[PDB]
């Protein structure tokens, strides 16, 4: 298994949907690892895997709430209006 | 029939699970918004008409008489035409509670009726949808309970880059 | 019809608890119902003795609350953090040792911004434990 | 007056007969009002019929002017008798209270029933038609008088205090009239002595400038529902 | 401050006397009175109808100070990002082989 | 008379409240955990399997 | 290169700058009382009334200094 | 810092937590229970007062199509400016 | 999140119940001007201009029970939060403003357009109207900001000076037995003088700040009142 | 409002009124708690905590 | 004679005071209360750790984790939630058993 990189530096150049899905996948992976350890130990899962389940729950709630905007006439108009050639050049020039 | 009580749960669930909102559902909601604005406009027009009809004769003479703000000539012609039309026949001109009732009750009834039947229309629209939202609506009307996490239970479609979770 | 909206609908007799109520009113009226007890917007009375009695009492109970409920939290935090990072570690000390630690905390409070800064800044070359002692 | 179980039983027993009587009175009163309204529209002054606007000098808010928006029909005896006018007035009071109750019912659906139980337990806001015997009518009138007693002193004190605090009479006769106007009912006021107060107050506040709180007190004193 | 008395019909100057941004919009330019905001302001001042200028302003401020200010702060749309996350329009549709429940009947 | 009795009872109640607040009531969220509650969740769902 | 630097002592500098605001406030208050004297020696019968207004002026003028002082505290305790 | 800490309420007793989803759902159930009975018609002002504004607000939320991202209201950590997730 | 807490007035509530079960005359009011708005006789107002008296009196009592008693050490001002004061001032100010706006008299706002007809309407008068409409809201904001800042600054200063006095008193009083006793006595006398001066200043400032808090609200009310003359 | 009441002329008269008796008791507490702190916190056997550099509020609030 | 303050009981006078004396103020206050509980009634865990504790957050026992653990245990037990379901884990039950045997 492999956890995704969701650090601030990695998250900076990522779309919201990808970041949310990666967080959800990481939570699921951690939950299944904890459940596997619990099964190996033989102890009940609820007494060990509650917090990981809650993390999966909260990541699900954040993931399902976001709907990426549809690309339509008004949305495209807004995007083109804000991101003019001058603004694009200024953004490219800025080093920050 | 009271559709709002059924629909409030569905709307809250859709907000919580808005990720699975297809463009068809978005168009449905936009149509609902447009029809709400239309109902507001027509109700306001009715209210203005009732207010004008029940207005006192002296009030109309002051409102639609001299002076003219612009004095273009069309303004005066229109004001005189409306004043003559209103003051020609006899009009019931109540005051106080009576004018309140006459001007408001028709407006309230019209707005409420239009909105209620548009809510019924939206419920039917969501019933006819072939998306996960439509399935949730049908299940809600069948079992009477909102089944959360339905999109991940029946494995509703996801983008090509997010199907790993269904990989089981 | 169920409940009256008028205060005149009495629920008890006129003589119910007359004696205790009269004693309470005597306590209230003796010092307050006087010509020289003219208040400023009902909050500041004119009688000197009201100040003389109430300022000390207010300070006393506020100070007791602060010492035994509010500052105690900071004191316990210092004890726990400086002596193991756990309550059991602190309880491993004796009462005398805890007394010493708490009184040092009081010293730090009294210095505040004017005391020596070596109470919390370790000078170079000092042999005492540092921040990574328990880590 | 406070609510009671005996009055509740009285009004529950006479509820439907009272409603039927109210409907009959409604038909009769509509006829009387139709006659009066036709006469007002036909023979009334131009200002009265056209509802001339009278605005306050401070905030320019319209209100009824006693001179222009009120008209005494001197020749109404030909079409409508005195008894018919009294009937119309009584019906207007009953209809106002019934209208407020009906509005509450329509607004709150079936949740107004317990408030209806509070309503029938008191004769203050029930129509006169709910009384089918002399004793019941006497008790109803007693309730109305009690409400008048409860409300009138506040109205009188409001008027007197505001004037006395912000103005004074011009001459001695006005002073005597103003002082004698607000005497208690145990003494007899001479109307000739008290009349000049009308002009003195016309200088202060005409009916067109009456404040909303004073109006609320007045309507309470007149057994007119205010909510 | 002091009481306001509305002008009489004879005390109101004629419309032709009012001035616009550049000059009076007299005959052959009357229909431009509708578009010239300054001419309308001057006309309102001339007719003592100054509230038409003052009422919309204050209310607007109140509307911003009370209701829209917080709405913009909490629910407004910020500037879009450079790299935009558009919707692929793939989510929501039911999967193949799924048997949807029947509609009410 | 009415106000005297009411204020007598109010004074007794306020006295009890003052004593409890300033001498018995612990402060919430203590660092050591020896006094006061740390808080807990309420209005959690019960008997709603379809909710998850 | 791209460095996220966090300097700590700067909060002192800003704090001091805020205190400079008081240089006006203080001075302003003095001006009021200055005129007050010139107003009491020009019409002493109004002294009490004048005093009241002066106090009002002082309370308004002082208010402003407080604003500045608040900022100082905010930066000095952060 | 220490002087600033002196300006806190001194009589905190208990803190309770509740998710917005949970108590919103409970409130909706209460509202449905009280607005369900037949003796309250849908055209009554009370019913419309209860339902219409909520329906309108929820519709406005659903119709929203924003080009920016609004972070989840109830994240575990909302103090980091450079991490909306 | 729901936090359960209590105000710091319970003992004062007990004293109020004990000392005000019987009636007493009130002759000293912090803001007396709410009772006397009209100074020229024969002037009267049809607007409810005395509606603010009750709220003014209660606000004065509440703020006095908090602010004046806060000079006692360890006494807590439970409401001392910027946004809470914003809510309070918002309530009062916006309530009165909406009372004037619900009157539906647009002429009442004629005075917002500053100046005379000589001044250019678009480039001078309209910009003055914009600034005045802005100034109303700014007056609300300044009122609440001024109330918050005074308390915060005064109590910060008191705390710091008290800390210094405790430090020198506890850790340097031994100099009384030493040869530098005169320096310590000079410093101690200066500290006592500073203590008394600070307490007097805070006592005066609290009352004055309440006076101005009520004066701002009454000024809002007075800006829109119109008085008729009795004839 | 500070209008009137019993006012002792000097220290010896504080015992002529119960309220001033309580006041002088409180003043004794106030002024006598300072000498006690002098003795307690300037004691010869008072020792700083050896672990005072392990943790401090300064690092916590920073 | 009748006066509201002297004759009416306290709840009745309260309603009268805020309905026929200060109705606008009551309306504005209710508006502000709704706004506060709609936009100023949430606190994240990180915010609680930074500012929510009088002397600081006791990481040595982490009460927030215990609180959440109790919350989630209660929810799971009461709602009969199968936390081993593939949606929670992202993998089938058999794969979970294989992982358990591996680790
Ligand atoms: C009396 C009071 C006095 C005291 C006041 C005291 C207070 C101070 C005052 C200031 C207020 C302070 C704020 C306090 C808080 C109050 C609450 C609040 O602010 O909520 C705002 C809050 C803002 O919404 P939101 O929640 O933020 O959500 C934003 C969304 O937009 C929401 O979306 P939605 O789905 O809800 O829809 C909303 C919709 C609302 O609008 C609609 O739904 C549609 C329109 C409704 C019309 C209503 C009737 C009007 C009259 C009809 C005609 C009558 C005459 C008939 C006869 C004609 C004969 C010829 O608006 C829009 O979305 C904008 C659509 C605009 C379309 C424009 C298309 C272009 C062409 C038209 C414009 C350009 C024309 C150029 C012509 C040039 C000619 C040369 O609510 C709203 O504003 C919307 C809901 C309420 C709508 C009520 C509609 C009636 C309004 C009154 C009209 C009449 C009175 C005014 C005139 C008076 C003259 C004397
Ligand atoms: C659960 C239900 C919820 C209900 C919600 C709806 C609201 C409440 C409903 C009603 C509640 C009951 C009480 C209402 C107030 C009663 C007032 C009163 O006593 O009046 C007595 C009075 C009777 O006395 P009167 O002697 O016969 O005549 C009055 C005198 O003339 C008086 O003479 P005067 O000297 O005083 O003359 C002045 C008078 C002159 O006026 C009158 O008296 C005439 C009647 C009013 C005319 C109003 C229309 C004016 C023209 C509008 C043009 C709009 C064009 C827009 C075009 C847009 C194109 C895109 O007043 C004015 O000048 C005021 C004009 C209005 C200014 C409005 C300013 C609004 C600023 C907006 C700020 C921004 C808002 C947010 C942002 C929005 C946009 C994003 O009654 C009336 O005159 C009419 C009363 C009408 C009552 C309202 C009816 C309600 C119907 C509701 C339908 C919708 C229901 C929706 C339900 C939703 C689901 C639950
Ligand atoms: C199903 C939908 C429901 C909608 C929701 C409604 C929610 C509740 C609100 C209230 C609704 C009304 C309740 C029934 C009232 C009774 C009828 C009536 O008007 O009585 C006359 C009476 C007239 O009062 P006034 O002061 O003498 O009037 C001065 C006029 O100058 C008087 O003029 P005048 O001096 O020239 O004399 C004329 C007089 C001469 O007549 C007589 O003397 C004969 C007697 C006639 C009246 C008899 C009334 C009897 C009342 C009791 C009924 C029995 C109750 C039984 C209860 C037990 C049942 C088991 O005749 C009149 O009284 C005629 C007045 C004008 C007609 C008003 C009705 C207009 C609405 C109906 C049409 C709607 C069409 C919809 C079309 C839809 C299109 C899309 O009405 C009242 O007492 C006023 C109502 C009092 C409560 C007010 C509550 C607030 C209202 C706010 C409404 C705002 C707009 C709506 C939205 C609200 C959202 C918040
Ligand atoms: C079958 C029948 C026929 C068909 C139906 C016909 C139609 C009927 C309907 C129409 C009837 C109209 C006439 C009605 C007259 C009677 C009115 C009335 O009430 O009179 C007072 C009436 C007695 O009248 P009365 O003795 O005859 O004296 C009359 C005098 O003339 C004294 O008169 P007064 O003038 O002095 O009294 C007036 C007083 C009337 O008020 C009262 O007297 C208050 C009554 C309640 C007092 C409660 C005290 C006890 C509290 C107990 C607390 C709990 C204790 C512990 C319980 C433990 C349980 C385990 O004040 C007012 O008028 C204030 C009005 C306030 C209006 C509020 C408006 C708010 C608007 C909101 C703002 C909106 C702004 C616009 C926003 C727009 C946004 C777009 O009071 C009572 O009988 C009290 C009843 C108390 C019941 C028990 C306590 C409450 C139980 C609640 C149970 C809840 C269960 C569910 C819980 C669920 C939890 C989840
Ligand atoms: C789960 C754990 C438990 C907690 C559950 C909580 C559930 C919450 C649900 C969700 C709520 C979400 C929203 C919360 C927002 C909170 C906001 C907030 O706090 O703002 C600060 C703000 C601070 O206000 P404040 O300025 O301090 O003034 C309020 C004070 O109450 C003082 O103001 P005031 O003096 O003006 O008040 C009027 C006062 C006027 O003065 C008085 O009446 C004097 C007495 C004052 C009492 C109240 C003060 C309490 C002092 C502290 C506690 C006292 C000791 C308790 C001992 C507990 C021992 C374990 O009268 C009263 O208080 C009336 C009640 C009197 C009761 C008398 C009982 C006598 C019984 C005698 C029995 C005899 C039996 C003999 C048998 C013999 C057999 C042989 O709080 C409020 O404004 C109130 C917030 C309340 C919100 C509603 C909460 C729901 C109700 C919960 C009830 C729980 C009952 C079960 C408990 C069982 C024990 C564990
Ligand atoms: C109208 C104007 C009113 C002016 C009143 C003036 C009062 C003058 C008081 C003189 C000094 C009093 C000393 C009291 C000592 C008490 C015991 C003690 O140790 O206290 C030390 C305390 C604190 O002293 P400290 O800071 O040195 O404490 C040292 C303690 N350590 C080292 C642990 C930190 O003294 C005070 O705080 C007294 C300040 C009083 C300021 C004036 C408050 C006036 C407002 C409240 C009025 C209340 C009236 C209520 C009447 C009823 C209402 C219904
Ligand atoms: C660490 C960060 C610190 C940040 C600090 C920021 C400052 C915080 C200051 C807080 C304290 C001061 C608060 C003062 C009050 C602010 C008020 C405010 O702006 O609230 C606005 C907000 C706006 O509400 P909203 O946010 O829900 O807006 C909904 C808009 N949509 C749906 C598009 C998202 O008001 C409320 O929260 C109350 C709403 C309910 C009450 C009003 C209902 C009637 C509405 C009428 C119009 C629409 C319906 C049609 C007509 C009626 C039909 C019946």
């Amino acid at each position: 298994f492999h956890f995704h990189d969701v650090s601030n530096d990695a998250i900076k150049g990522m779309p919201p949907s990808e970041a949310l899905h990666k967080h959800l996948e990481n939570a699921q992976l951690a939950h299944r690892i904890c459940l596997a350890k619990a099964l190996k130990a033989g102890e009940p899962p609820v007494e060990k895997c509650a917090l990981t389940w809650g993390e999966v729950l909260i990541r699900y709630q954040a993931w399902s709430e976001y709907r990426p905007p549809f690309q339509d006439s008004v949305a495209q108009a807004k995007y083109k209006k804000y991101w003019s050639k001058k603004r694009q050049e200024e953004d490219d020039k800025n080093p920050f | 029939t009271k559709y709002e009580l059924k629909m409030q749960y569905f709307d809250e669930w859709m907000i919580r699970w808005r990720k699975f909102q297809t463009e068809s559902d978005w168009e449905i909601e936009k149509g609902r918004q447009w029809w709400r604005r239309f109902n507001m406009a027509v109700s306001g027009a009715l209210f203005c008409g009732l207010v004008l009809y029940t207005s006192g004769t002296a009030t109309l003479k002051r409102q639609y008489g001299l002076p003219h703000f612009f004095d273009i000539g069309v303004d005066g012609q229109a004001k005189e035409t409306m004043l003559k039309t209103l003051t020609s026949r006899w009009r019931y001109t109540p005051q106080g509670y009576g004018r309140v009732l006459i001007t408001g009750v028709p407006t309230y009834i019209l707005f409420v009726t239009l909105e209620h039947y548009r809510e019924r229309r939206r419920m039917q629209q969501y019933l006819q949808q072939n998306t996960v939202f439509g399935e949730q609506m049908r299940r809600l009307l069948s079992t009477g309970k909102i089944e959360e996490y339905l999109p991940v239970n029946i494995k509703a479609t996801l983008p090509a880059s997010q199907q790993a979770i269904y990989n089981y | 019809v169920l409940f009256s909206t008028y205060r005149s609908s009495r629920l008890v007799s006129k003589e119910f608890l007359h004696g205790p109520v009269m004693r309470f009113r005597a306590l209230g009226e003796y010092y307050f119902q006087r010509a020289w007890n003219g208040t400023l917007n009902w909050a500041l009375p004119g009688e000197y003795r009201l100040y003389a009695v109430m300022i000390p009492f207010i300070y006393f109970y506020h100070r007791w609350h602060n010492d035994h409920t509010l500052d105690r939290d900071h004191v316990e935090k210092a004890m726990i953090m400086r002596w193991g990072g756990t309550l059991e570690d602190v309880r491993k000390l004796s009462a005398k040792d805890q007394l010493r630690v708490r009184c040092f905390t009081d010293i730090e409070k009294l210095y505040s911004a004017y005391g020596p800064k070596d109470t919390y800044l370790q000078p170079p070359g000092d042999t005492l434990p540092g921040k990574d002692f328990y880590r | 007056m406070q609510g009671s179980w005996s009055v509740l039983k009285k009004n529950c027993s006479n509820f439907f007969p009272g409603l039927l009587a109210f409907a009959q009175q409604t038909q009769e009163a509509y006829g009387i009002w139709l006659r009066i309204y036709n006469r007002q529209q036909k023979y009334g002054p131009t200002d009265f019929v056209e509802q001339s606007e009278t605005f306050s000098p401070d905030y320019h808010k319209r209100f009824h002017s006693q001179d222009k928006n009120m008209w005494v029909d001197k020749e109404l005896c030909t079409e409508v008798s005195q008894k018919e006018v009294a009937r119309l007035m009584t019906y207007k009071l009953d209809m106002w209270r019934m209208a407020h109750c009906a509005g509450a019912l329509l607004a709150t659906g079936g949740y107004a029933i317990p408030f209806g139980l509070f309503w029938l337990a008191n004769d203050t806001w029930v129509p006169s038609s709910f009384n089918l015997t002399g004793e019941e009518l006497r008790a109803w009138r007693e309730a109305q008088d009690l409400y008048r007693y409860r409300s009138a002193p506040s109205y009188l004190t409001d008027t007197k205090w505001h004037f006395d605090f912000h103005a004074y009479p011009w001459n001695e006769t006005q002073e005597r009239a103003w002082d004698d106007l607000f005497e208690k009912n145990d003494v007899r006021r001479d109307p000739k002595v008290v009349r000049p107060a009308a002009e003195m107050y016309d200088g202060f506040i005409k009916f067109e400038l009456i404040r909303r709180k004073s109006l609320r007190h007045l309507c309470r004193s007149m057994n007119i529902p205010t909510f | 401050g002091e009481l306001f008395v509305r002008p009489k019909l004879e005390e109101i100057p004629p419309a032709d006397q009012c001035r616009g941004f550049f000059g009076p919009l007299n005959d052959s330019l009357k229909f431009l009175r509708l578009l010239d905001i300054k001419w309308m302001m001057n006309r309102a001042v001339a007719m003592r109808r100054e509230y038409l200028i003052a009422t919309p302003t204050l209310f607007t401020f109140i509307w911003m100070f009370t209701w829209k200010g917080a709405v913009i702060y909490f629910w407004g749309d910020r500037a879009p990002p450079r790299r935009m996350d558009w919707n692929t329009e793939e989510t929501g549709r039911l999967p193949l082989g799924f048997k949807p429940t029947p509609a009410p009947l | 008379e009415i106000q005297s009795r009411k204020k007598y009872f109010q004074t007794l109640g306020y006295l009890v409240a003052f004593i409890y607040l300033y001498f018995l009531m612990p402060k919430e969220k203590s660092f050591s955990g020896l006094s006061g509650p740390d808080g807990h969740w309420i209005m959690l769902p019960k008997g709603r399997p379809e909710l998850f | 290169s791209t460095v996220a630097i966090s300097v700590q002592g700067l909060h002192y500098v800003g704090t001091g700058l805020a205190a400079i605001a008081l240089a006006g406030v203080g001075l302003g208050i003095g001006t009021i009382f200055g005129n007050l004297l010139v107003a009491c020696a020009r019409q002493p019968n109004l002294t009490k009334m004048l005093f009241n207004y002066a106090i009002l002026g002082f309370a308004l003028t002082e208010a402003i200094g407080l604003f500045a002082l608040m900022l100082a505290f905010l930066m000095l305790f952060s | 810092s220490n002087p600033a800490d002196h300006f806190r309420p001194n009589l905190k007793a208990l803190t309770l937590y509740a998710e917005r989803q949970h108590y919103v759902d409970r409130w909706l159930h209460v509202k449905e229970r009280w607005l369900a009975p037949w003796y309250l018609p849908w055209w009554s002002p009370l019913f419309q007062l209860g339902t219409w504004y909520s329906q309108r607000s929820r519709n406005l939320f659903l119709v929203e199509n924003h080009l920016s991202y609004r972070p989840y209201k109830f994240r575990r950590n909302d103090e980091d400016r450079n991490n909306p997730y | 999140m729901f936090l359960f807490f209590f105000c710091d007035l319970f003992w004062l509530r007990l004293l109020l119940c004990m000392y005000y079960c019987v009636w007493s005359r009130l002759c000293f009011i912090v803001y007396f001007n709410c009772l006397m708005l009209i100074f020229d006789f024969l002037l009267f107002c049809l607007f409810d201009l005395y509606l603010f008296v009750g709220l003014c009196l209660f606000l004065l009592l509440w703020f006095m029970l908090f602010n004046l008693y806060s000079l006692i050490l360890y006494y807590c001002i439970t409401y001392l939060n910027l946004y809470l004061l914003f809510c309070i001032v918002f309530l009062l100010y916006i309530a009165f403003l909406f009372l004037f706006c619900f009157l539906c008299d647009f002429f009442l706002f004629n005075n917002l357009l500053v100046g005379d007809s000589f001044m250019d309407v678009f480039f001078i008068r309209f910009l003055l109207c914009f600034l005045e409409c802005f100034s109303l809201l700014c007056r609300c904001l300044s009122t609440f900001l001024r109330l918050f800042c005074n308390l915060l600054s005064s109590h910060f200063l008191l705390l710091m000076f008290f800390d210094f006095f405790y430090f020198i008193f506890v850790f340097f009083f031994y100099g009384v037995f030493c040869y530098w006793f005169i320096l310590f006595i000079f410093v101690f006398c200066f500290c006592l003088l500073f203590y008394v001066f600070l307490y007097l200043l805070d006592l005066f400032a609290a009352i004055l700040q309440l006076f101005i808090f009520c004066n701002m609200i009454l000024q809002l009310i007075m800006d829109f009142l119109l008085f008729l003359l009795f004839v | 409002m500070l209008l009137g009441g019993f006012v002792p002329r000097r220290f010896s008269q504080f015992n002529r009124d119960p309220c001033w008796m309580f006041f002088i008791f409180s003043v004794g507490f106030w002024l006598g708690e300072y000498p006690a702190m002098m003795i307690k916190y300037n004691a010869r056997d008072l020792v700083y905590d050896p672990h005072r550099y392990v943790w401090s509020h300064h690092d916590d609030h920073h | 004679v009748y006066t509201r303050w002297k004759c009416d009981r306290l709840p009745v006078f309260q309603l009268k005071l805020f309905t026929q004396e200060y109705p606008m103020h009551a309306a504005v206050g209710i508006f502000t209360i709704i706004f506060l509980w709609k936009h100023m009634s949430h606190c994240s865990e990180e915010t609680e750790r930074k500012y929510g504790w009088w002397a600081g957050y006791p990481y040595w026992r982490d009460p927030i984790a215990r609180r959440n653990e109790t919350k989630y245990k209660q929810m799971i037990i009461n709602n009969d939630v199968d936390i081993t379901h593939p949606k929670w884990t992202g993998c089938s039950v058999e794969q979970l058993e294989e992982l358990s045997r591996v680790v």
